[PDB]
DNA sequence: GCATCCGTGAGTCGAGGGAAGCACAATTTAACACTTTTGTCAAG
DNA sequence: CTTGACAAAAGTGTTAAATTGTGCTATACTGGGAGCCGTCACGGATGC
């Protein structure tokens, strides 16, 4: 982009690599009953291995794992925004196997379902203000 | 209530008769002349309901 | 993976 | 594919502010029609929403009470303007329509560069948020007027262009 | 109006027929005028010959001639009845009983085929259509070198297109050469023994080159006998089914040795015979005689493989895109290879029906069925992809349409699975193929057009002609010579400088195989005919082409078809010479068939009494829609007892003036920034065009309803509309359709229409209102045509065909049908797109009163204002040197005609300039006026830019300026000058057929689809705008989640949810909060067809109902 | 841009809080008929008509012109939903 | 004329691959979302201010666009003292921030700045406020709840078109 | 071998009509008229039965059949829903009732409840008299009466106020 | 190791495009009349 | 207001034509046919 002239901000860059750096593949299974050679989210192992160090039993062993940008997208928690990217014959059959629950997280699954997307104006930190004046608001203290 | 999650299972056979309201035993889609669909067939108002409310 | 191939 | 919507070629309008657009009198009939049967039941144009329907049928049966009507429709309401492809997120913008004579939108020079939008026969569409609360993310996320600066890279991405620049320089 | 010539290059031979690409191939597949004893095996007839004769294996059908008949209806009435304009098509075949020995001789009625008209077109069911020419790779013998292997090749036999499997001789890396046939590869010792091969032939051929021939000598299978070989290969080559030499040798003999099933082609065989250097006996790779097989082309095919891997000099790879290994199938070849396919399928159906029932009483017309025949012809000219709406805009339009080349269709590329070779210009395209017109985009380099002096030979290659040079003097015998015979000389350039015919400059440029070089006049052996013959017809009209980039001089040339036909279109004041011949090729025009004195003129017909006593009547086509909705007129130019020479003008055509090309109109250009109304390419226009009908032109818009039969009742056209008042009616005749003349605006009623309702209980509500009001309900719908939004005009024709009609093939079911055209004169206004021959094009953004235009000291205001800004980065430079000579034009009243290449120069555009200055300043003086202090004031300023030489008067610095193409210009609103000069003048501007009067569209509510119940797509279904997924991440990215969910529910397809949120507006409340999408439960529904358990859950994991217990049993 | 719209921004810790408080205050205002404002006469934001100056018939443009004033109490778990309507109610009939 | 051809089929055929792109980029980050204050995290990442050239085999400073791109609008680390100048952590790099940076980068005060990126954040299923920095749009911190994963995607992929070129 | 099937006699009556047209087809070297066709089958066809027949044997057409060059238009993409009622028409329907019921308002406590059950505004369908009459317990001339008397004052509140118009 | 199989390739628009017959039984449907509800006119 | 008269429409019952479904036809007949390369290129995943 540099050598084109374009001025991008690393960050946009960062988000997609963090992407690409959320798995991890096991090594040692441990006291789990994750398999080795497993390719599961980094976030998922490390909140494993901190629960088996509260029980005293011997954490995952895992090795960083790095993968491109459709097969991060391919291996997502969610089927529905997996199965409406590509592979939906593969990805639908996996899923339909694994039972697997769609949360609906990102934002993609909330709008194949027509909902608020947990973006902007429909996240959680902002969604549920209220306004009210100062007289509608002096009468309700009052009771 | 509201929707939070989606699940997607494989159907058993039982629940695949379950969802159903009739075993569709002809290919017939509609009459060709009455232009009415066809008993039993693809387009069976006993099976999937009527073509007009209430009627 | 010729059905009629494999009937004849 | 949505409702409330339509599409026309774009014109430059250089005498519009930043959060303007012209949009024509006939597409906002259209657009706005929901709207404009109601005010034109609350004014003595139409007795009810049906008959004021029937008028707006036939082009000759429009009375000239109806574009004022409209004019206070639309009043600080706001439209989306969208150009394909819409490679970034200013690909669309929300702006307050002004009811113009004639079929072709008419477009702020300076959201062109964000548009990637010239007026040698390019198109764009116009949207409709309904609601208070479509209306305010458009008047207040959405504006165009709102959106300065670049988010790829901070720099300002409505800036003096071609023509502009031109006379500033010499 | 005196015309001007530029250009000192002489050509010695005229443009060739602009459209006999398309009329003289089909005139050869045809054949319909040459009698029967003299046609030779083309076209149809060897269609004919090749199928024919069929024999059941003792009957036999033979063929003996065939003829067309005159066609049942004449041209404009097969557009008017939505006919196929065609020749019917008998066969004379004979039945001979081989045991009797008995010949049954009868005509039997094949079909019709379609006729091509005068101008090179088909009307195909009453629409004029234009076959496009494809092009593909010829047929023959090609060696390719491996790309994974160096040092190796790869010998591929190509038939023609589904006449024959490809063929690859490979040398395998174990030293066995390898045969791949259908996916499958094998030795080609095994077939090669086949073929009745030894070991001593294959050593005593192929033995010169070393361990190549050792590798193709396995005695395993050259001791076993050809026979049995045979039965190996067959099995090789389909396992599994039963290995029989009757089903051995049938297959083999067709794969290779069948001309009914493999046609290696004119082509193909013209060049595997130039290049292995043999002579082939037919078209096929073996051939079956006396019970044996016998090699045609693989051993040398074989030779020349082995050679070229040896490395000998006379053998060389080949060029795929070479322009000599591309050739041009023609609509005859298209058309002959789509009736040999029904043709066969005929045969097949003969065959099949001579073996059973009553064989003894047969007949030629019985065992003959044409519906196959007829099946595979219609479908070639409706459903085929190179069977093309014809694009008659204008003349040029359809000029165009019928010389473009196309490599996709049916046996062709792909859009999207073509490469950068197949699109890129290759060395062999010069002369031959334009290297500028080509459409933009996902089709670049895969459509193109032929050059202009190009003309296709019978065997499908394109020749361009070149003067051959004897001694360095160049002779005026013309040489057609296709691309590999064009490598074979030195090609000098048309540029080249000639004192008479020698040569005169010492060093001259060339083409060596494509390649620039620099030789001596005795070294030359061809020369150019002009440079016209490098370009296309359209790029051959953009004048001073070597100053346009190429970019934008293929948007100057594509623009020129789009350009409509106006009023009063004037030929442009800088012309290429090539405006005549458009017009005049193009058959839009109409002229004197030889010396005559015109005896009636008149605007429906024109009569002309020719010397040889006879008087012809020429209807003149007056106010007819193109297949673009273009008005195309004829105007008469002639008056009573005018003298008309053979081939002159009568009546001018559309888009042409005089018989010059007139694709626009001449406007006063300005080029400078105005105001910010020229940003970005828009255009400022001046009041004044639209005053006196400049960019002025005629649309008619056809529409088309239908009274059918249908169970309930018949559907009327009638003027009794039920529930509408007489003001709904009032232009409506008494046979419900509207009268002509009548102008309507949009929602008014065109054809009066009442159709039956439904059987229906009504609702409560509406049950009620009846009986209040006392009204029985009829039992009749409005159901009537009315103009579209966006549309209207003066209604000028109504045509009603009803059932029964001569002629008339209406569908089953409908009664009659009624069409009514609507004429609009559309004049020039914001929105509508304006281009020039350059590649510049804009929509007007602002019209301006005469007094604020920029004007002329003399007070002649400009007509257009462009941006000088799109001249630094197109690098057009040609508009701003046609704005010069037009400015001398203006003032000097003459026009001029500057070939591309060869034409107007800057020193002889300055000459003009200075006469055009003594005329528009020299009247000045005479009047009485010296120099006007604001224009002191510009000159004061202008020897600061350095633009006149200061310590010169007044008038010399205005002459300075003048030359330059710049003139003092005043402004309108002010008074004041602009501060600089400005290059004004006269410029060639079109008026494109894409206006913002057929664009603009806009719904709040309308249909919906069916299963996604979303709403549909495109103004002509009153359809909404897609809101893709790029959309939606804008969306996503502003953070706008409610206006992104209305869009997803309340807008598209939350049924509950639209109808609510439209009756809330109406009452003045707000939009309620919208619901599941139904596209998401067509979702749900979608998946559980496909046994999968798509189930939506809560909080707590419990099943949520999305389908409100409409679906829960 | 909008008026104020920076003095807006500074008001709110997350600008799509600005948007959620403005699009709730005026579906307030158009639920109870602009009766509830909080602005004086003198500030009631006014269009210009054929026949005269009447009262902006936008909330939205209501909504933002009440928050610049600061009478407008915004937050999370300020009073409960079903409180919050029915005290509206009575008080704006 | 054969430039222009190939130009104009290089044009044609890089929308599809530019395009297929910014869907790839879309969908792997769609659901990263600002959905927290802070992380609360002490990682961080050292952006480099000299770069090591090769042909003179030495350290020299990175260009200021190419500082800018990497600094500007992110959350300090760290503290950092240059030029008398002490920019605390968790203080959002302005560009007279960045041309600070620089400017002590220049007088040898300074080889790189610890900031907070996306990289070394602690959010699950997004960033944090304190790892983005900036809404580049407003230059002022982003706000909770911006959906970054989109917008990156869309300031990755839009420039594809220009970039062979 | 048909998506809407045809019985064995009309299907063997499609064959023998396309036999006979493709005879005479190659006999007149031309396609023959409904006339021509109707009158080579003989005795009880006529140019409308053969017609009728053709409109039979039409086989349906694919909602997934392509048009265009570029694969990304269909035949479904162009066909309206016209089962489901448009906005606009659910929109008069209910702005209806409600106007309607405003009418009724006017009309007596007893009044608007017969002429609502005569007009099936409360149970969805139409109750004759004896069975209105048989629900308070009147003869048939009752409710005859009290309709007639419900309707006519909707007649006269109509005409002096006309807020009812617009919707017949 | 390499062969081999599988899925992927921008957006919006636009317009044009839209070869068996018979017998016989079995079922369905138009055609008809008679009686039964419903609706209506009178009366007191 | 209800009684009765009074009749038009709507509702059962028979029933003939019209339509639809099903069986049968006896020289002998016994393994298909359209496709057919600018094979699209390339990365990934599986496999043996
Ligand atoms: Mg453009
Ligand atoms: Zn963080």
């Amino acid at each position: 982009y540099r050598a084109q002239g374009v001025k991008l901000h690393d960050k946009h860059i960062e988000i997609v690599v963090r992407q690409m750096m959320k798995y991890v593949e096991v090594t040692d299974p441990g006291d789990s009953r994750l398999l080795e050679g497993q390719v599961l989210e980094k976030w998922d192992v490390e909140a494993l291995n901190e629960r088996l160090i509260a029980e005293g039993k011997t954490p995952v062993a895992w090795k960083p794992l790095l993968m491109g940008v459709t097969k991060s997208a391919l291996s997502t928690k969610s089927w529905l925004s997996a199965a409406s990217f590509q592979n939906t014959t593969h990805v639908l059959t996996e899923a339909a196997i694994a039972g697997k629950k769609d949360e609906l997280i990102g934002l993609k699954e909330n709008v194949i379902l027509g909902r608020l997307i947990p973006a902007g104006t429909g996240s959680d930190f902002v969604r549920f203000t209220q306004v009210v004046d100062q007289k509608t608001l002096k009468a309700i203290e009052e009771a | 209530k509201e929707v939070r999650k989606v699940r997607i299972a494989l159907a058993s056979p039982e629940k695949i008769r379950s969802w159903s309201y009739g075993e569709v035993e002809k290919p017939e889609t509609i009459n060709y002349r009455t232009l009415k669909p066809e008993r039993d067939g693809l387009f069976d108002e006993r099976i999937f309901g009527p073509i007009k409310d209430y009627e | 993976s010729d059905p009629v191939r494999q009937y004849l | 594919r949505v409702d409330y919507s339509g599409r026309s070629v774009i014109v430059v309008g250089p005498q519009l502010k930043l959060h303007q657009c012209g949009l024509p009198k006939r597409m906002a009939l259209e657009l706005f029609k929901p709207f404009l049967l109601k005010k034109m039941e609350e004014k003595g144009i139409a007795p009810n929403v049906k008959a004021a329907r029937r008028m707006l049928e036939r082009q000759r049966d429009i009375k000239d009470e109806v574009w004022d009507a409209l004019e206070e429709v639309i009043h600080g309401k706001v439209v989306l303007l969208n150009r394909a492809p819409t490679l970034h997120r200013l690909g669309i913008q929300a702006f307050q329509p002004v009811l113009v004579e004639g079929q072709s939108i008419q477009l702020h020079p300076l959201v062109c560069e964000a548009f990637n939008a010239d007026f040698d026969g390019d198109q764009m569409a116009v949207h409709v948020p309904l609601s208070s609360f479509a209306q305010a993310e458009a008047r207040i996320q959405m504006l165009s007027a709102h959106n300065l600066l670049s988010p790829a890279s901070g720099e300002p991405l409505a800036k003096p262009s071609r023509d502009i620049i031109l006379g500033l320089y010499y | 109006m005196e015309i001007k010539r530029f250009g000192r290059i002489r050509e010695v031979i005229p443009l060739p027929p602009l459209t006999e690409i398309q009329v003289e191939s089909y005139r050869r597949a045809l054949q319909a005028d040459v009698p029967p004893e003299k046609r030779e095996n083309v076209g149809i007839q060897a269609a004919f010959r090749e199928t024919f004769p069929i024999e059941e294996e003792g009957l036999v059908l033979d063929f003996l001639e065939y003829r067309l008949g005159e066609p049942p209806f004449p041209q404009d009435e097969c557009r008017e009845k939505d006919l196929t304009y065609q020749a019917p098509l008998y066969a004379r075949l004979q039945l001979i009983h081989k045991d009797t020995g008995l010949i049954k001789e009868d005509e039997v009625f094949l079909g019709h085929i379609p006729l091509m008209t005068e101008d090179g077109s088909f009307i195909i069911n009453g629409a004029d259509r234009v076959i496009v020419s494809q092009i593909h790779r010829s047929p023959g013998v090609y060696f390719t070198p491996d790309p994974a292997r160096p040092g190796r090749y790869i010998a591929s036999i190509i038939p023609l297109p589904k006449r024959g499997p490809w063929i690859d001789l490979e040398v395998e890396p174990n030293g066995v050469v390898s045969m791949k046939v259908n996916k499958r590869k094998f030795p080609l010792v095994l077939l090669l023994r086949v073929l009745g091969y030894d070991q001593e032939t294959l050593a005593r051929e192929l033995g010169a080159y070393g361990e190549l021939v050792q590798g193709l000598m396995d005695e395993s299978v050259f001791a076993m006998r050809p026979e049995e070989a045979l039965i190996r290969l067959f099995t090789l080559l389909r396992p599994g089914d039963p290995p029989k030499r009757d089903k051995a040798v049938a297959y083999v003999y067709g794969l290779i040795a069948d001309p009914r099933r493999y046609d290696l082609g004119e082509a193909g065989r013209y060049k595997a015979e130039e290049k292995l250097g043999i002579r082939l006996s037919g078209r096929t790779l073996a051939r079956f005689e006396d019970g044996e097989f016998k090699d045609e082309v693989f051993l040398p095919t074989l030779r020349y493989l082995f050679a070229l891997t040896a490395g000998v000099p006379g053998h060389e790879v080949d060029d795929i895109d070479h322009l000599g290994n591309r050739r041009i199938r023609t609509v005859g070849e298209l058309m002959t290879d789509q009736f040999r396919v029904g043709l066969a399928r005929l045969a097949r159906g003969v065959r099949e029906r001579m073996l059973m029932g009553s064989e003894d009483s047969l007949t030629p017309a019985k065992l003959v069925n044409s519906r196959p025949l007829e099946a595979a012809i219609r479908e070639f000219f409706s459903r085929s992809q190179l069977s093309q709406f014809k694009d008659e805009t204008n003349p040029l339009s359809s000029l165009r349409h019928k010389r473009r080349i196309s490599a996709l269709g049916p046996g062709g590329l792909t859009r999207e699975r073509a490469g950068f070779d197949v699109r890129d210009v290759h060395r062999t395209h010069y002369g031959r193929i334009c290297p500028v017109e080509t459409p933009e985009g996902a089709n670049i380099g895969l459509i193109t057009s032929l050059a202009a002096y190009a003309r296709v030979d019978e065997l499908g290659f394109i020749r361009t002609p070149y003067r051959r040079v004897v001694g360095g003097v160049v002779t005026d015998e013309v040489v057609y010579m296709t691309a590999t015979e064009e490598d074979r000389y030195t090609i000098a350039q048309a540029n080249t400088p000639l004192e008479g015919n020698r040569i005169a400059a010492e060093r001259v440029v060339a083409r060596r195989k494509g390649e620039p070089v620099i030789v001596s006049p005795e070294e030359v052996e061809f020369m150019d005919v002009s440079p016209k013959q490098v370009f296309s017809v359209n790029t051959n009209l953009i004048p001073f082409l070597e100053h346009d980039d190429a970019n934008r001089a293929l948007m100057g040339s594509n623009m020129q078809t789009q350009a409509v036909p106006l009023i009063r279109a004037q030929a442009p004041v800088v012309m290429t010479g090539l405006e005549e011949r458009v017009v005049r090729d193009s058959l839009a025009a109409l002229y004197a068939e030889e010396d005559g004195e015109v005896a009636k003129v008149d605007g429906n017909r024109i009569v002309v009494r020719y010397e040889d006593g006879r008087l012809v009547e020429y209807p003149l086509r007056r106010f007819y829609r193109s297949n673009q909705g273009t008005a195309l007129d004829q105007r008469p130019r002639v008056v009573v007892g005018q003298r008309v020479r053979k081939g002159d003008l009568l009546a001018d055509g559309p888009a042409s003036e005089n018989g010059f090309l007139a694709l626009g109109q001449n406007v006063l250009v300005a080029i400078m920034p105005f105001d910010g109304y020229n940003f970005e390419d828009a255009i400022v226009i001046s009041e004044e065009l639209l005053k006196r009908d400049f960019y002025t032109s005629i649309h008619i818009e056809r529409y088309e309803i239908e009274a059918r039969d249908t169970k309930l009742g018949p559907e009327r056209i009638t003027r009794d509309i039920p529930h509408l008042s007489e003001a709904a009616l009032r232009d409506l005749d008494e046979e419900g359709v509207v009268r002509i003349g009548a102008e309507v605006k949009p929602g008014d009623i065109l054809v009066g229409r009442t159709s039956f309702k439904g059987e229906s209980e009504p609702t409560p509500e509406e049950r009620l209102l009846r009986s209040i009001f006392g009204e029985k309900a009829r039992d009749v719908k409005d159901t009537s045509l009315r103009v579209p939004p966006g549309e209207g005009g003066i209604v000028v024709r109504t045509v009603r065909l009803r059932r029964g009609d001569p002629g008339v093939e209406l569908k089953p079911g409908v009664r009659e049908v009624v069409r009514v055209y609507v004429a609009q004169k559309r004049k020039l206004q914001v929105g509508d797109k304006l281009a020039n021959r350059h590649g510049n094009k804009g929509v007007v953004a602002k019209i301006l009163p005469v007094e604020d235009m920029p004007h002329l000291p003399d007070g002649t205001p400009v007509d257009v204002i462009l941006n000088p800004l799109g001249v630094p980065s197109r690098m057009n430079l040609g508009q701003i040197l046609e704005t010069h000579l037009g400015l001398a034009g203006y003032f000097l009243g003459q026009r001029y005609i500057s070939p591309i290449f060869d034409g107007a120069k800057e020193p002889e555009i300055k000459e003009l300039l200075a006469q055009a200055f003594e005329v528009y300043f020299g009247k000045r003086k005479g009047e009485g006026f010296g120099v006007d202090k604001r224009e002191v004031e510009v000159l004061r300023r202008a020897e600061k830019l350095g633009l006149v030489t200061p310590g010169k008067t007044p008038e010399e610095q205005l002459k300075e300026l003048f030359l330059q193409g710049k003139v003092v210009l005043y402004d309108g609103r002010t008074g004041e000058p602009i501060e600089g000069p400005i290059v004004v003048g006269q410029m060639f501007i079109m008026k494109l057929y894409h206006m913002v009067e057929d664009k603009m569209h806009a719904r709040s509510t309308g249909p919906y689809s069916l299963i996604t119940q979303q709403p549909l797509g495109g103004k002509a279904q009153f359809g909404g705008q897609r809101f893709g997924e790029m959309e939606v991440w804008a969306l996503e990215a502003y953070g706008a989640a409610h206006t992104l969910q209305e869009m997803l529910t309340l807008k598209s397809d939350d049924i509950e949810g639209r109808n609510a949120a439209y009756e809330a507006i109406i009452k003045g409340e707000d939009v309620p909060e919208p619901s599941v999408p139904e596209s998401f439960r067509v979702l749900v529904k979608e998946l559980q067809a496909l046994a999968l358990d798509v189930q939506t859950l809560d909080e707590k994991d419990n099943p949520v109902d999305i389908f409100e217990g409409l679906a829960s049993k | 841009a909008e008026p104020g719209i920076d003095k807006l921004f500074g008001m709110v810790d997350s600008k799509y809080r600005l948007t959620v408080v403005v699009a709730k205050r005026a579906q307030q205002l158009l639920r109870h008929g602009f009766k509830n404002t909080v602005l004086e006469p003198e500030e009631r934001p006014k269009m210009q008509t054929l026949e005269g100056l009447f009262d902006d018939p936008n909330a939205v443009t209501w909504a933002m012109k009440e928050l610049l004033t600061g009478r407008l109490v915004f937050g999370e778990n300020l009073v409960p939903e079903d409180r919050l309507q029915k005290e509206m109610e009575r008080l704006y009939p | 004329s054969h430039g222009a051809r190939k130009g104009g089929a290089d044009t044609a055929l890089r929308t599809a691959d530019s395009g297929y792109l910014t869907r790839k980029l879309v969908d792997v980050t769609h659901e990263i979302v600002v959905r927290e204050a802070d992380c609360g995290t002490t990682n961080y990442i050292s952006v480099p201010l000299f770069q090591p050239d090769e042909v003179t085999r030495s350290l020299r400073l990175r260009k200021r666009a190419d500082i800018e791109a990497g600094l500007y609008g992110r959350v300090l680390a760290r503290e950092v003292e240059v030029l008398g100048v002490r920019l605390e952590e968790g203080r959002y790099l302005s560009m007279d921030d960045v041309h600070l940076l620089i400017k002590a980068a220049e007088a040898g005060e300074i080889q790189e700045v610890p900031v907070r990126s996306p990289l070394t954040c602690q959010t699950r299923y997004g960033v944090c406020q304190k790892c983005y920095g900036y809404d580049l749009s407003m230059a002022r911190p982003v706000s909770i709840g911006e959906a970054v994963g989109i917008v990156a995607a869309q300031s990755i992929g839009e420039p594809g078109t220009q970039l062979t070129m | 071998a048909r998506t809407i099937r045809i019985p064995v006699h009309m299907v063997e009556t499609i064959n023998k009509l396309s036999r006979t047209a493709r005879q005479l087809q190659q006999e007149l070297g031309r396609e023959p008229t409904y006339e021509e066709i109707a009158e080579a089958m003989g005795p009880g066809w006529d140019a409308k039965r053969v017609e009728e027949t053709l409109k039979i044997a039409q086989e349906p057409v694919s909602l997934e059949t392509p048009i265009g060059d570029e694969k990304d238009s269909f035949y479904g993409d162009f066909i309206p829903d016209e089962h489901l009622p448009s906005p606009v028409d659910a929109a008069t329907q209910s702005l209806l009732s409600e106007e309607l019921e405003k009418a009724l308002s006017k009309l007596s406590e007893r009044e608007a409840m017969v002429l609502k059950l005569r007009k099936g505004l409360i149970d969805g369908r139409e109750h004759t008299l004896e069975e209105v009459g048989a629900f308070f317990g009147v003869t048939r001339e009752r409710i005859r009466q009290i309709e007639n008397k419900a309707l006519r004052k909707l007649k006269y509140h109509e005409s002096r106020t006309r807020k009812l118009r617009d919707f017949l």
